[PDB]
């Protein structure tokens, strides 16, 4: 952001980050493995604070 | 006497869930019955040899009361 042009921008990322592998390493795809919510409560007790 | 002003405490974690969060009975019979024949076996010798010494008092008291007629 700033004083920047797409276009220049864009031919600085074909010279330099044009070295990275596209496809997975054995091709094995990530997904994401939710995360559930619990009603709970947890009380650390400390009277000289 | 009220809640913020009882003791010091210092160190101490509590962890605890929710009451919706839970089941009603997670064991109800297999840790019941081997809990309390552990409680029940702490407390016997101290509770029973005076009631069985009230059984024996009782047992010769009304048997020298019916043989005390008729011969």
């Amino acid at each position: 952001a700033g004083g920047v042009e797409h276009r220049q921008l864009l031919d600085l990322a074909q010279k330099h980050f044009s070295s990275l592998s596209g496809t997975y390493v054995e091709d094995a795809v990530p997904a994401f493995t939710p995360c559930r919510f619990t009603g709970s409560e947890i009380r650390h007790r400390d009277d000289a604070l | 006497r009220e809640f913020g002003h009882l003791t010091r405490m210092r160190h101490v974690i509590t962890y605890s869930l929710s009451p919706f969060e839970q089941r009603a009975f997670p064991h109800y019979f297999t840790k019941g019955i081997p809990n309390v024949l552990r409680r029940t076996r702490a407390c016997i010798l101290r509770v029973a040899p005076p009631f069985v010494v009230f059984y024996l008092v009782y047992t010769w008291g009304t048997q020298e009361f019916e043989k005390s007629k008729r011969k």
